[PDB]
């Protein structure tokens, strides 16, 4: 399932 | 409560639609931050987790956007009583920012799984009462604007979100959580933080945003993953489009991670007329120069990982040993795990890989192989110092053995020739060190045979050998 990130945080 | 001019645009049937109503709202003496998280929300649902019965572009009509505005503003507006919290000088009170923050924060489903994608704009705070963390802190900012509070404004690092405010915008808050099992600091100022000289709040060189940044950071928020595997085309698209939108009205100027955000994008899908992503890399380290002391770790990561992807050995250990330099001027501390957790990764399984298709490559008889430039050889060594010298009085220790064997390893790739090349030179390639680490491994990385247990000894805490 897709996943929060930090915005425009590098990387995958 | 949107002004008639707001309306004039909807509704809202495609891509370009939406960049127009940015344009719109940038052109304006401040943007509408609750309007324009709304529809972002509005259109990454329909694109991203519900996409049934999707056409062309879910279309965003004027009256489903204006009642979700007004439920927003209504919440606030009858939660936060501003004659509670006079406002001398267009300043706002501590006081006032913690109860905005307060009202957010408890309005909020009891529980939830804070990892989950697409809970990062308002749309996902009204209709489903669920943020993430750094959305808590958008929330709070789209709030205190919707309140009239014009001089509180978003606080970014590069793994966290809090506020700004109040006599001359030198007041800071803590709003929203970090990470998983940390003690929340809410309504505390991040002078601790800066004080201990963590990567977290970058040594107080952190964006401290202005509405047309805060634009930009909703943009940035965008997240057009479907699932693991897929993601939206019309959701990168806008993305691609409001970044550069930004960028031709000045307002990434002072956003290093956009940068490499656009990049990225312009790699995955070039837009005619536009600078190279290399270019836009560059650019983010020169906004991080420029504004932010070189403070910031991501636009050097963001460079280095261009170059891996692109198989550029020389200039990915060069970004990495770039990187390498910024972080060994802090202190790693508590809340500075994502940061930890990328270094290791590079170090311990992006860098192996790297030199190991390079060691193939050159007994396939590459000419110009980074393993046989000494002056690669040099960006390795500088990767490993920088490292050891982060770990020089910080509270955490960062080295373990674990880090020893692919250490090992990676020096093992480059042979003794080229190693003897790189001269090592004390305060051809020239390096200097700056942890006492590395210069006590100097005279170990020149021998023909790489002695395993000396380096081993000399990186980690250990100091004795097996008694038996």
């Amino acid at each position: 399932s897709a996943r929060w990130r930090f915005p425009a945080r590098p990387g995958t | 409560g949107l002004k008639a001019a707001q309306k004039t645009l909807f509704p809202l049937r495609s891509i370009d639609d939406v960049v127009r109503l940015f344009a719109a709202e940038l052109g304006r003496e401040e943007p509408d931050l609750v309007l324009l998280s709304l529809v972002l929300g509005f259109v990454e649902h329909f694109l991203a987790v519900n996409r049934v019965g999707l056409t062309y572009f879910p279309v965003a009509d004027l009256s489903i956007i204006a009642a979700l505005y007004a439920r927003f503003t209504a919440q606030i507006r009858g939660a936060v009583d501003l004659s509670l919290y006079p406002r001398e000088g267009g300043v706002s009170s501590r006081e006032l920012v913690k109860k905005v923050s307060d009202v957010i924060w408890n309005s909020l489903s009891r529980s939830y799984f804070k990892d989950r994608a697409h809970i990062q704009s308002l749309f996902s705070f009204i209709t489903g009462t669920k943020l993430d963390s750094s959305g808590v802190a958008f929330a709070v900012v789209g709030a205190c604007q919707a309140l009239g509070l014009r001089d509180v404004h978003l606080a970014l690092s590069e793994d966290h979100a809090w506020v700004v405010f109040g006599p001359n915008g030198e007041q800071t808050a803590e709003v929203t959580w970090h990470g998983k099992g940390n003690e929340d600091r809410r309504g505390q100022t991040v002078n601790a933080g800066v004080a201990e000289r963590s990567w977290l709040y970058l040594k107080g060189s952190y964006m401290r945003c202005d509405r047309k940044m805060e634009v930009a950071f909703m943009v940035c928020a965008i997240n057009p993953s479907i699932d693991l595997h897929t993601d939206s085309l019309e959701l990168l698209q806008l993305q691609q489009k409001l970044l550069w939108l930004l960028y031709d009205l000045g307002h990434l100027e002072r956003y290093p991670m956009a940068l490499g955000n656009l990049a990225d994008l312009e790699e995955l899908e070039p837009t005619p007329g536009r600078p190279d992503p290399l270019t836009l890399y560059h650019k983010g380290i020169a906004s991080a120069k420029t504004y932010y002391r070189d403070e910031h770790i991501y636009p050097y990561m963001y460079l280095a990982r261009y170059h891996c992807r692109n198989r550029n050995v020389r200039e990915a250990l060069q970004a990495w040993a770039d990187t390498a330099t910024v972080i060994q001027d802090y202190n790693y501390c508590r809340e500075d795990e994502e940061i930890y957790k990328e270094f290791f990764e590079v170090a311990n399984d992006v860098i192996p890989n790297l030199l190991k298709e390079a060691a193939s490559l050159l007994e396939a008889g590459s000419q110009g192989s980074a393993l046989q430039d000494p002056e690669c050889f040099a960006h390795l060594l500088r990767f490993y110092d920088g490292i050891c010298k982060w770990e020089e009085g910080s509270p955490t220790p960062v080295l373990h053995v674990g880090w020893a064997t692919f250490l090992v390893q990676s020096l093992g790739r480059f042979e003794g020739q080229v190693r003897q090349k790189v001269r090592i030179v004390s305060v051809g390639p020239v390096l200097t060190f700056q942890s006492e680490k590395m210069k006590g491994m100097k005279e170990l990385l020149v021998a023909t045979k790489i002695n395993s247990s000396a380096i081993k000894l000399q990186l980690t805490a250990q100091s004795q050998v097996q008694m038996k």
